[PDB]
Formats: C-alpha cells, structure tokens, sequence
C-alpha cells in the first residue's frame, strides 16, 4: 500500500491514516514499513510528513533505526521547501541513535553528506563544521559535495554564524587536501563572498577555480555539477529483512514429539497428605550430639 | 517516549551484563576494578581502605565508630573480598552448619554469606561472647567470624536453625519470647533465641521480652 | 609518511602529540590526518586518541578566534557567544561533560592539556 | 468584532490575514480599510507583545542536549515567526493610506 | 512612564532593523 | 513515601553508574580490538603467499 | 460491556443474586491482557486453546488412524 | 633553559620504593575473559574481537605451541598500518559478511581467490549460525555490546530450539539432544513470557514475523481452569508492567 | 491594608517569598535571577539586559549568563557531569551559580569536574580576550528548596564582591533575614562546604 | 626550577638547595636533626615530632609537621602517630579524632599505630570500654590483624 503510491504526490495524509489504521486491525508497524513510508517523504520531498511520521509513530515504537531509514528521513529532510531546524534536531538524534546500535551496511558518507546538505539549506555552520569529527573518526574521506555544502551554510548564515576566515578555511579545505574543485564550487564561493567581505585568499581561489575550469572546457569535457544522492526505491520484499525463518510449530513443543524429555525434580512434591509429622520450631530433638 | 521497564534486581542495580548471553553471571570483581580504575589522584584527597558509604546520612551515629567509614560516592559500592560460598537451603541454615562444622575442626576464621538477618545474628553472637569477632564485616555478599575458643574446646556448643528441615519458618509471638525467657522452669539468660522482628531488626530473646515483642525466630546458639 | 607506511613502523604517542601541537588552524590538521590515513601508517590506541584530541581542541580555538572577533566589533557577548563558553563543541570524541574517557586507554589517566 | 475585542487577547489568525487581502485591494470601499487598520495594528501590537514575553521566558525552552547552535537556531525562528508577521502587516499597510490612521489611533 | 514616546511605526521598524525600503521591496 | 523516593532515585544512580562503566568496558573492546587487527593482519599477510 | 478477556487481572465484589452462580460482580480490572486484546482484534481466539485436559474414561483412549 | 639547583644531601632508601591501573586492566581482562566457564568463554570468542589475545599478545596455545601458532615467514611488504574505519565494527556481530568478523576494509589489496574463500558460502556451521544470530542482534539491541536483552534472549532461545529440532529430526536417536530441547524450548517460553509483559511491541513483531502465533499457549485445561497459567504474571513479578495511558483509556 | 502596604512598601516581597521556601509551584531560581538582575544593575550601572543575557557596557567584563534550568537539564539516568543554572563574570573572576537538587544521587553529577571548569575558563579568555594569567573560576552551590542567610551573604561577598555594610546599604531587607539551613538534610551542608570552602581554580 | 626538579626525578623538595628561605630552614632542621643521631628523613622527623609532643608543644610540633610536608617529605601514617601522641598523653579525645579524620582525608590509611594511639587517648582520657570498642571495629572493618601491643 505505501509502496503503490510512492511517486504520487498529495497521498501524504493517506501515509499519516495508513499508519494509524494497524492498531484497531491488530497490526504493529515494523521498519520495513517505515522505511516505505520515508522513501515515499523523500521522493516526495515534503519533510513535514516525515516529521510527523517520526514524532508521534516512530518515537512511541523504541526500536533501532536502520541507516537506510535514517538516509531517506534526511534525504526528506535536506531536500524540502522551507526546513525548519527541529528537522535537524530530529535528524541529529537520529543519527546518533543509529551510532549508539550496529549496522551492516556503509551508508555512513551519504547519511553526513545530505546532513551537511540540510545544514546548507538551514545555515548552520557550527552543526555541519562539528560534524567533520564524525567523518573523520569513521574514516571517511572528504568529498567536494561535502565542502560545497558547508559553503552553501556559510552563504546562509549571516544571522547565526561565518566570518571572512570560514569561507578562507573552506577554501583551504579545496586547497591542500585532495579535493579537487567542482562548477558548483564557482557557485558557492560566488555566495559566500557577498555580504563577507574582500578576502583576497577567496579572489586568488576564485581566479584558479576561473582558470582550471576554463582550462578543463578547453580540453573538452563535460562541466561537472554536484550530482544528487539517489532515493533508494527497491520493492518491499527486497528490503535487507532481518530474519532468517523459524519453522518451529508449537503443537510439536506441547505434545512432545521427537521424544522431548524434562527430568523431573529430585522430591520436590511437597504435599501435605503424605506427612506425618508434628512441626515444631527448632524440631523434636534440636541439639543432638553424636558421642 | 517509552522506555523499557526494569525487572528484577540485576536490572534495577544496572547490571551490565559484560559476559555474552549469561545473566546470572557475578558481576562484583569486575565491576570493583571498573570503579577503581573510575577514581583519579587530584592535584592541586584519594581514598582510604576503610568502609565507605554512598551518602552522609548513612553514616554510624557512634562517633567511635564513624572513624572507621568515610564518605566515597560511588565507590562505596561492590566493597569486599570473599564471594558466596557454595557446597544449602536458608542463608540461615547455611549460617549455622558452616559454624558447626568448623568449630569442630578447630579453625580460626568461617566464611559465611552475607545477609541481612545473617550478620544481625552474628553481631547478637558477638555481644553475648560466642564470636571472638569479624573479618570483612561490611561486606554484603560473605563475612569471616572469628570464633572463640577457651582452654581448648569452642565457646559455641550447640548451634541449631529454627527452620530444622530448612523450608519451614515459624512466627514467634511475645508469648514465645516469654516461654524462651523461662523455659524449663529455670530464668534463661544462657541459651540464646534469635528473632528478627517487623521493623528488620535482628533481637534476641531477653530484649524481646523487655520491650514486649516477638518476631519471626532464625536460630538458637549455647 | 609514504615511506613510513611502506617500512611499517609505528609512530610513538610522544610523536603525534608533538605532531599535532605545531598545527595552527584546524584546516591543516585536517591534512596531516588524511595524509597518515592514505599512506597508511600504523600507531597506538593512544596515539589515536591523542591526535583526535588536538582535533578537537583546535575546532575550539578556532571558534574562540571568531566569537571574539564579533565580540571587539560590537562590544558586548550575544547568547550565542556565552552558550558557546558553556557547552562548547557537542559532536566530540572526548568532550568535557563525562571526564572518564582516557583513564582505560592513557597510561597517565590524564588527557594531556596542552597550553600556549 | 476585533476592534471590540482588542483587550480580548484571544484572537483568531484568519481575521488578519483575511483583512490584510482587504488591505491590499484598491477597488474596495474606504470604510472598511479603517477597521481593517484596526485588526492589522492589533495583530501588530500582539506580536510585539508576543514577542516581549517569547524573550522574557528564554530558560524554560533550552535544552542542554544540544549545541551552541541549534538552540540559537530554534530561538531565531521562534522569534522569526513574530518578525515576519510583522513585516508582512507593515508591508501590507505600505501600499495604502491606512499606515497613517494607525498612527493616529495609536497616539 | 513613556507616555510621551512616539508610537508610531518607525519606532517598532528600527526595534526590528528594517526601513520602509526594505518593506516596499520585501514581497 | 519518602522511602519510596529515595528507593526510585537509588535506582537512577545505579543507571548512571552503569552508564560510565559501560563507556570503560567500550575503551577496553576497542583496545582488544586493536591487539585482534594486528594479529589478524599479520595471519592475513601470509595468506596472501 | 463485555470487557473481560481471559487473562485479565480483575478485582471482583460481592452483589446480589444475578443468576444461578452468578453473585460477583467486576468491581474493576487491574491488569487486561493486552496479547489477548491484540489476538481478537486479529480475528483469533484470545488464547489459543490447550490440547490437554480431561479425559473421557480410565481406559486408554487411543486415536484411531486407518484408511 | 635554566640550570637546575643543587641537591644538597640525598639518601638511597629514599629512591628504594600507573602500576594500579596495569592491575585494574589485567583483573578486568580475567574478569571479562579468563574467569569464565569454558562455555561462557566460547561465546565471549564468538562476540568479542580480542578476549582471547592479552596484553603480552601471547596466546595461551601460542605459549605452549609457538611452531603451530605463529607465524613462520617474516615478510617486508604491504604494512596496513592503523585501522582508521575501527569505530564501524566493535563486536563481531557487526561484520558477518566476511568469514572469522573480518571487515571489508582489511580486504583491499588481496585477489579475488582470498576474498572468495573469506565470502559467505565458505562459512562453517557455527558461523552461519552466529551470522543468524547477529541478524536479529542488529535489529533488537539497545547498544553494541548488549546481548542480555529479553527481545534478544527470546531470538536466541529460538534459534537454539531450531537448532536442536533440526539436529532431532535427521538423527532422532540423540537422547541428549532431546533433554536439552525440552529444556530450551521451557526457557524460551520463560523468555517469550517475560517479553510479551516487559515489552509487548517487539514480542508482537517477532510473533507476526516468523509465523508462530501459538507459541505461548497453556499445556493442559485443567490447570489453565485454576488460572495458574495466568498466574505466571503474579509470580514473576509482571503483574504491573504494561502501561495503561499508552494502550487504553484508563479511566 | 495590610497586603496593600507591604505591596507599596516592600517593593521585593515576591523575592523574599521565594527565597525563604514558601513557593511550591516554581521555586526561587526566577527570584534568584531578578535579584541577581537587581544586584547588578547597582552596581554596574549601566545595563543592557537582551533575553537571558544581561550585559554592562563599560569595558569591563559584568556579564550575567541564565544558562539553563537545572531541574529539567538533569535526566534521572543519564551520564553528564556538570549542568549550571547561571554564569556570572565579574571582572576577572568567573562564578557558576548551581541550585542543587532534592536527588542526593544528582547533586554529585550536577557540579562540575576540574577539567570541565578548566575549559569554561579557556573558553572565557578565547572570547572575552581576557588573558590567562589572571583567570578564576570558582562553582558556587546553592540550596534547592530555599536561600539561607549564609548563602545570600556569600552571594554578595563572592559574585558581586560586595561586604556586609554596602549589601545592607544596597538591600534593607538583608539584616532582617533570618533563615538558615535545615538540619535534617547533612548530605547537601556536607557537599556546601566542601564546595564554598575552595581555592578559586587557575587556568 | 626545583618545582618541576622535584617533579621529574623524584626528589623532595626539602632535599633541593635553591639559596631559599625554605632551603636554609631545612638546611637548619637537618644540621640540628644531625646531632641528636637522627638523618632528617620520613622516619627521623617522626622520633622528632614524637619527642616533641611528649614533652608537651603540640602547635610546635604540628609546625615541624607542616614544614616538612610543605618542603616534600609526605605526611606519612607514622608521622600522623607521632602528632597524636601529644593528644594521647594529654587525654584530648577531640584532637586525636581530628587527626584520625585529617589524616583519612589526606588519602592516607590509618595503620594499626595509629588506632594503637586511639586507644591510649581513650585510656589516658578514662574512657576504657572504648579501647574495646577501637578493637572490634578494627578487626571487623579495618581488617587488621591485632599485635602484641594491642592486646597489652
């Protein structure tokens, strides 16, 4: 059901009904069918669905995020109209929720880079520049979407945070790394260099991003842009299920077959018809030596 | 958000089940070097080989006493050295065979486990004079008795359980402790009843009477 | 560090710590770190530790660099300035909120603080 | 009703924003822009207030969890979502003649 | 008490930073 | 009922501590980790032959 | 209303005579059973029936399986 | 710089008396690893990387067998170096792709024949089952090194049930195996019971999941007819557990 | 007539209402920060105050920091040290105004460590640019229900650096205030003065 | 520089000559410690603190004390005994417990001498169940084993 109407717009409501039709049918929701419905809130872009699916469907559930889940919740995030910045609180506890639990899978460069794409596009600076030390301690390398993005967070900032030395260390970052420049990198740059400042480091790198990209066309290639993390959009029954199969049958555990034997206790009856005795504190003889 | 409930005392204590898949696995060695290796030398105040308690109010109103506890905040846990013996059904009955089968091999130190109505017990065995004294005695898990033995033969004769089958306990009403006071037509100060009474308090069967009280009985000693 | 990673000799703790404190901004650090990690070079737990320290530490040298450089231009702190002096970086290997981090890996049960 | 309620501090969202369209014709009749004036100085005089009592209660919204950052984040947009009401109602009055007849019915 | 304070709306304007230019062209 | 309070807030304490001791027990997998690498890297290189 | 699903923890009292063995009354239910609740609203028995229980004489009663 | 001041007298028995946290560390090494049972310390093999290895990275078959279980070519070439993507793998039961937890990044300059006889069908028995067990670690687990929660204990009896049914059914003559069933499948019932009341949404989820909706059913009529099925809950401790706001209205 | 004149006369009646346990629902932190807010505005005399930010103008640093509320900062369960109330920075010294909790297991989480105070004063010499050589930072714990005597009196001698006479001269209401702590609770006086009674830290 | 000298190579601070006030106080101490037999270590400013405080001067005594712990020589269990001797031959209960608190907040351990002094205060002090009372409690939570002396 969630997965027939995943590129149909304006069936968001239908999604946020769907869910709260299991409890009077008996049904719990899974992960399967929340990463279902984050894949139809990132293909749809919308972000407030996703937002409302997570705040009173999937807090309630206390279960584990898997990284798939967490990847289409950002992807619904980042590439919304209009984020808000609970979106990156969710999307902050979200992922260290995933980094507290296990995975399997490597979705660890795609989860940051569209988390410093939604910082991009909300403007926060230190957010997405205290996210380095998270791709730097799983070992990640830095890619230019990475940098371009938090260019576009320095571009956005202008009430929260950046100065004149962020663009230059974002620059340093293109600079002395590996990390070749891009045609959005021109772009960005461009942004963030109104309403900073003159940064004669920034001009020098401009004119150098101005030759090389010049110099890349003149060979003949293609201008390369920022290409766009894919929305994973596989069906249902391919969707990494964790278990395996239980063909256990209890009619077989409660009859007993194959021979299951429980030993019985060592005298362990206890009842009151076969005693005898009267129960007296400390017994009938209490200290009785042996001489 | 829901959160899980806590069931059973190892979850409730914040038991962190190190050990793969066991959770009734001891957990006090480990979590003892954990602790020590949580506290740090300040420099401009470590802390000391005495008993400590997790809060002030929990210190001894004795003030003699009150020099041998001090004040550790969490590290006043998992404190002790002996674990719980094992090779039967009470604590109590426990109690009394390891001592009876000990005083008669002639040994200094028994170890006994540790339990609320055990070392009340022990410390009423201390005040009459048959237990020299204690090892280990703030130890929550096992303590050692240091018996008493007197030109050759123990102090402690005949140690003995109320529960003498080790399943059934018995309610001692304030008619008990008078019949326990004088039994056999004599006054009986030398043969000491043991009760614990509803306020968790470990009575023997002369305050008993005086404040005019019972308790469920634990053991007999002479 | 090519050469390093193809003899295969580890780096001491005493080394990266020296490393690290001729760092001056956090962009460099940066480049040192990728650099070890491409040419593959091996080191201790501690040294490790010890490099994402100065990591941190130098994100929050560079961030008390910016805060005043407002701060000389307007004359007075925002809130954003003072939630910086008490909180600090959030996302941190060994942040300042649980202080029991380095006593299992450091043989000292001391994080090194560095000073200039 | 807004003009009798202005003490009334409980008021609807739809009665400003639906005067501000009334606001923002020319072909309408003049004697309803004044009442329409009216609502849009109410509106305006309670955000301002909402907005003295979203700083005098800073504390109670903080959360420690957080950082330096997102906090601040989340108060700029607690106090954008009053900002740009008022920048809207000042920019719906700049295009007619009512932004005057507030000023005399405040003064 | 302020009661001979303008209350006008420019007042309100600079409280919020914005001049009547920046409204002319904000929508 | 002040017993009772005090019971439950006893009970959080115990959370918290187990909190930091789960943080050393993570310190010394990562260390057993590391001797683990080496020893399984040194075996991987005469795998390769 | 018929509320009570077997497996609830309820708290009866005593009333007048409403049928034959009929005196107590739900007073009020202290713990329902939620697994019983979620298994009716599946369209299964709220608990799955056990297959022991009496038997119809002393003699051994064996199952008869035969074409 | 400067030129330190002189020591005016000194006394050898002063210099004759780090060294408590190298105890503290060998004590939780024995406590974690070398004070166990050896069927806790097969499954401490199982979850944790480097139990066995101590901190005189000496084996204790290594010490006795130095032939067998060293290395006995000492080769110049291809250093790994330090492991900069550690932070992904802490247990074992986060890489079950490659054969004994080996991660993916350890595998980067080797051949395809290496990697193939390290891939998933030449994993043993053991290990496919650990690879069974990892799969439901990964979706029940509170934290990385948890494996003691009811979700997981319940998953674990099961999959040892269907284990031993599966070793029953080819050799039905294994009277050991038939003890040890009847003992497993009482113990996951103890822990499916104690699931269903501590946390009835991850019990419903692996209840609808493997197709096995009468698992918890009572054995015998004349025993349910006492309630001493129910009450289970009382003497256990589960009376109280679930929570009225979150499932019905209360009032 | 009488609630009129001590309205009209007793111009912070709220304040030693607060102060002396009386308030249930909110307790005295709000209290705590007016009269903090009082304090300095005589003392400073020139104030901006912008939120839970109160700032002096002159150059030198009288800053006024309402960081967090400390009853629902501190999660029953979790593994933080340290979570303030205020921040006050006065001159060169630095003080962290902590309210304590009714839990005894909180109170030794809600103090701050050495390496923690050792930053924050880090962190006030790389934003204020006050150098490092005159540097101090000092934790401050107050009582959680109420505000004794003593605790005002070191209030004023230690945040404000005020002396009895000029806090007298200042507030009148000081010198017939008579509250002091409740016996019943030794844990909190026990952890008071091992914490009033400490050496200011230098970075 | 004989702060961090001090610090490095593990010597005192007392043992350091800088051409100090405190150097020359130490220098002092040790040439007057020298003529009575003594060596000025941890354990002869013991026999001086001891053989101070039974002749009364306990403020000049805990002086000698604070001076040497001041300059690097630590504040030892034996030293802490001696301290107590002066309360213990004056019968003053209260300064004997405040130097049993004192020396358990200095992180030290009290040893069996220092509960040997205990006992001798309450019995200078005609307190003599309480001597008992020292014993009980150190054998059940100090875990001491009694000497001679404590039985005498």
């Amino acid at each position: 059901l969630v997965y027939a109407i995943r590129g149909v717009a304006g069936f968001g409501d239908y999604v946020m009904d769907v869910l709260s039709q299991l409890r009077p049918r008996g049904l719990t929701p899974d992960f399967v069918l929340f990463t279902l419905s984050f894949m139809y809130c990132a293909l749809q872009r919308d972000g407030e669905l996703a937002l409302a699916i997570f705040d009173q469907h999937f807090v309630h559930q206390n279960m584990n995020p898997t990284p798939e889940m967490v990847l289409l919740f950002i992807q619904a995030c980042s590439n919304c109209e209009e984020p808000t910045a609970v979106m990156l609180e969710r999307s902050e506890t979200l992922i260290k929720r995933l980094e507290a639990v296990g995975s399997s899978v490597d979705l660890i460069s795609p989860i940051y880079d569209q988390f410093l794409e939604l910082c991009a596009h909300l403007g926060a600076v230190a957010s997405g520049f205290s996210a380095l030390k998270r791709i730097v301690g799983f070992g990640k390398p830095l890619t230019t979407r990475m940098i371009n993005s938090l260019l576009l967070a320095n571009s956005n900032a202008i009430s929260s945070n950046g100065s004149l030395s962020m663009t230059e260390e974002l620059v340093g970052f293109f600079t002395l790394l590996k990390i070749r420049p891009n045609a959005d990198t021109e772009i960005c740059v461009n942004l963030c260099r109104d309403a900073f400042g003159e940064s004669p480091v920034v001009n020098d790198f401009i004119k150098v991003i101005g030759e090389s990209l010049q110099g890349d066309s003149e060979k003949g290639e293609a201008p390369q842009y920022d290409e766009d993390i894919p929305v994973i959009q596989v069906p249902p029954h391919e969707l990494r299920q964790l278990r395996t199969e239980w063909k256990l049958s209890p009619r077989d555990i409660v009859l007993r077959r194959f021979g299951q034997h429980t030993k019985p206790p060592g005298k362990a009856a206890l009842d009151v018809g076969s005693m005898r005795g009267s129960v007296i504190p400390f017994g009938r003889s209490p200290g009785e030596q042996l001489v | 958000q829901g959160h899980r409930l806590l069931h059973g005392k190892r979850e409730r204590e914040g038991s962190l089940f190190a050990v793969a898949n066991d959770v009734k696995r001891d957990e006090r060695l480990l979590r003892q070097q954990l602790n020590a290796l949580l506290e740090e030398e300040r420099m401009p105040t470590p802390l000391v080989d005495l008993p400590g308690v997790e809060r002030r109010r929990d210190l001894p109103a004795d003030p003699i006493t009150r020099l041998f506890f001090q004040h550790k905040g969490d590290h006043a846990l998992y404190y002790g050295t002996y674990d719980k013996p094992s090779v039967l059904y009470t604590p109590i009955y426990d109690f009394c065979h390891r001592i009876r089968e000990a005083t008669e091999q002639r040994k200094r130190f028994v170890v006994v486990p540790s339990t609320i109505e055990t070392r009340g017990c022990a410390r009423v065995m201390h005040d009459h004079g048959l237990v020299a004294g204690f090892r280990d005695f703030h130890n929550d898990r096992a303590f050692a008795v240091e018996l008493k033995y007197f030109q050759g033969d123990s102090t402690i004769n005949v140690i003995e359980p109320c529960s003498y089958d080790g399943r059934t306990e018995f309610e001692w009403s304030p008619k008990m402790m008078r019949r326990l006071l004088n039994t056999h037509g004599i006054h009986n100060r030398l043969v000491v009843y043991i009760c614990r009474t509803a306020d968790n308090r470990i009575i023997d069967h002369i305050h008993a009477v005086k404040e005019n009280i019972g308790g469920r009985g634990l053991m007999m000693v002479h | 560090m090519h050469l390093a990673g193809r003899n295969g000799r580890e780096l001491s703790v005493r080394t990266i710590q020296h490393l690290f404190a001729r760092t001056d901004s956090f962009a460099e650090a940066l480049a040192v770190f990728y650099t070890m990690r491409r040419c593959h070079v091996a080191m201790n737990m501690e040294a490790y530790y010890s490099m994402l320290y100065s990591l941190q530490r130098l994100e929050e040298e560079g961030w008390g660099q910016h805060f005043r450089n407002e701060y000389e231009e307007n004359g007075a702190p925002s809130e954003q300035a003072m939630d910086f002096i008490v909180k600090g970086i959030s996302n941190a290997l060994l942040p300042e909120n649980k202080p029991w981090l380095g006593r299992v890996m450091f043989q000292d049960r001391n994080v090194p603080d560095r000073r200039y | 009703n807004v003009s009798h309620t202005a003490p009334g501090v409980g008021i609807p969202d739809e009665l400003v924003t639906a005067a501000c369209c009334l606001v923002d014709m020319s072909s309408a009749s003049l004697e309803l822009r004044k009442a329409a004036a009216g609502v849009v100085g109410g509106a305006i005089v309670h955000a301002e207030e909402a907005l003295e009592t979203l700083r005098s209660g800073a504390p109670t919204q903080v959360r420690p969890g957080h950082s330096f950052d997102v906090a601040a984040l989340a108060s700029a947009e607690r106090e954008n979502v009053y900002k740009n009401s008022i920048l809207q109602y000042c920019a719906a009055l700049q295009r007619s003649g009512m932004s005057t007849h507030v000023e005399e019915l405040w003064s | 008490a302020k009661d001979t304070r303008r209350r006008t709306l420019e007042d309100v304007l600079k409280r919020l930073g914005k001049t009547t230019r920046d409204l002319g062209s904000i929508p | 009922e002040k017993k009772r309070i005090e019971a439950r807030q006893m009970m959080d304490g115990r959370q918290a501590l187990k909190k930091k001791h789960l943080d050393l027990l993570r310190e010394f997998h990562e260390r057993q980790f590391f001797f683990w690498y080496e020893r399984a890297s040194e075996r991987l290189q005469n795998m390769n032959l | 209303d018929l509320a009570c699903v077997e497996g609830d923890l309820v708290h009866i009292k005593q009333c007048r005579k409403i049928s034959k063995y009929k005196h107590y009354y739900v007073f009020s239910i202290l713990e329902p059973n939620v697994e019983g609740r979620e298994r009716l609203k599946l369209g299964l028995k709220a608990v799955p029936p056990p297959l022991f229980g009496y038997p119809v004489s002393r003699r051994i009663v064996k199952l008869n399986l035969t074409s | 710089a400067m030129e330190h001041p002189a020591i005016w007298l000194w006394y050898p028995w002063r210099m004759n008396p780090h060294m408590p946290q190298r105890r503290a560390l060998k004590n939780v090494h024995g406590a974690v690893f070398n004070d166990l049972t050896p069927v806790q310390k097969k499954r401490q093999e199982q979850m944790l990387y480097g139990v066995n290895i101590p901190e005189t990275r000496q084996m204790k078959f290594e010490e006795q067998h130095p032939l067998l279980a060293g290395a006995l070519r000492k080769l110049e070439g291809q250093p790994k170096g330090f492991p900069f993507w550690y932070r992904k793998y802490p247990t074992r039961r986060h890489a079950y792709e490659y054969r004994f937890s080996i991660p993916v990044e350890m595998l980067d300059g080797y051949n395809d024949d290496v990697k193939k006889a390290l891939s998933k069908g030449m994993m043993s028995i053991q290990e496919k089952q650990f690879a069974q067990e990892a799969m439901y670690m990964e979706r029940y687990a509170e934290h990385d090194f948890d494996t003691t929660s009811p979700a997981v204990l319940a998953v674990k009896r099961a999959l040892k049930c269907r284990v031993l049914r599966n070793h029953l059914l080819t050799n039905p003559h294994n009277n050991i195996i038939k003890t040890v069933l009847a003992n497993t499948e009482r113990k996951l019932n103890h822990a499916l019971r104690r699931l269903r009341k501590v946390d009835f949404k991850k019990y419903w989820e692996i209840i609808r999941d493997h197709d096995v909706q009468d698992i918890l059913q009572p054995p015998n009529l004349v025993t349910y007819r006492q309630g001493s099925y129910w009450k289970y809950d009382w003497n256990a401790g589960l009376a109280i557990s679930t929570n009225l706001a979150d499932v019905m209205d209360p009032r | 007539e009488l609630v009129a004149h001590i309205v009209r006369n007793y111009s912070q009646i709220d304040i030693i209402y607060d102060f002396l346990g009386f308030n249930y629902s909110e307790g005295y932190r709000s209290s705590l920060r007016r009269y903090m807010e009082y304090l300095q505005c005589k003392t400073a005399e020139n104030v901006r105050a912008s939120g839970r930010l109160v700032t002096g103008d002159k150059g030198e640093h009288n800053i006024l920091f309402d960081y967090c509320v400390s009853r629902e900062s501190l999660v029953s369960g979790d593994s933080c040290q340290g979570i303030i109330d205020f921040l006050y920075i006065n001159g060169n010294d630095v003080t962290l105004i902590i309210i304590a909790s009714d839990n005894p297991w909180l109170r030794n989480r809600q103090l701050p460590h050495r390496r923690q105070m050792e930053g924050i004063a880090r962190r006030v010499c790389f934003v204020l640019g006050i150098p490092p050589s005159e540097v101090r930072i000092r934790n401050l714990l107050l009582p959680p229900t109420y505000l004794d005597k003593g605790s005002i009196v070191r209030l004023n001698d230690i945040v404000f650096r005020l002396s009895n006479e000029q806090s007298n001269l200042l507030i009148p209401w000081l010198t017939n205030y008579n509250k002091e702590l409740d016996p019943k609770d030794v844990d909190y006086t026990a952890l008071a003065k091992t914490t009033n009674e400490e050496e200011w830290l230098t970075l | 520089r004989a702060e961090e000298l001090s610090a490095k190579y593990n010597v005192p601070m007392a043992y350091i000559d800088d051409s100090s006030e405190a150097s020359n106080a130490s220098k002092s101490l040790a040439l007057v410690m020298e003529d009575v037999g003594l060596e000025f270590t941890e354990d002869g400013l013991t026999v001086v603190i001891s053989a101070l405080s039974r002749q009364g001067y306990g403020t000049i005594g805990r002086a000698i004390f604070d001076f040497a712990s001041a300059m690097g020589l630590g504040p030892s269990a034996e030293m802490y005994r001696a301290l107590m001797k002066y309360a213990s031959r004056r019968g003053d209960v209260n300064e004997s417990m405040a130097l049993i608190e004192e020396m358990k907040g200095n992180g030290i351990t009290p040893r069996i001498g220092n509960w040997h002094e205990l006992m001798y205060t309450f019995y200078k002090a005609k307190d003599y169940p309480a001597v008992s009372q020292i014993v009980d409690n150190m054998k059940m939570y100090a875990n001491i084993e009694p000497n001679e002396v404590t039985f005498v």
